[PDB]
């Protein structure tokens, strides 16, 4: 995702015998990243039946 | 509080501070008008625009 910095700097004298000068704008980056996970683990049938629960 | 005043520096690193205390309430200023405040300007045979403020 983008953005504009704000603007910077200085004014200048205002006069005759002389003109302005105009001025820019940049930009600038941005990141992320996207992750996953998971695991399992398992049981069995006969440790079941013979121990008293599941 | 402000992040904003004066600070110098002498050599081997030693910091001074300033912290004027006004606590007047005050001194004074006016702000007057010029003519113009606003324009808008734009160059046809090239191709840009521009503020100005004054």
């Amino acid at each position: 995702m983008p953005y504009w910095n704000d603007l910077d700097g200085d004014s200048q004298v205002l006069n005759d015998t002389d003109d302005l000068v105009p001025q820019k704008i940049n930009a600038g980056q941005d990141k992320a990243v996207l992750i996953l996970r998971g695991n399992a683990w398992s049981s069995h049938d006969l440790a079941a039946t013979l121990s008293g629960s599941d | 509080v402000d992040d904003s005043m004066p600070v110098e520096t002498l050599e081997d690193g030693t910091k001074v501070f300033t912290s004027y205390l006004f606590g007047a309430g005050a001194l004074g200023y006016a702000e007057g008008q010029p003519e113009v405040p606003t324009e808008t300007a734009r160059n046809a045979l090239g191709s840009q625009d521009i503020l100005i403020n004054r």
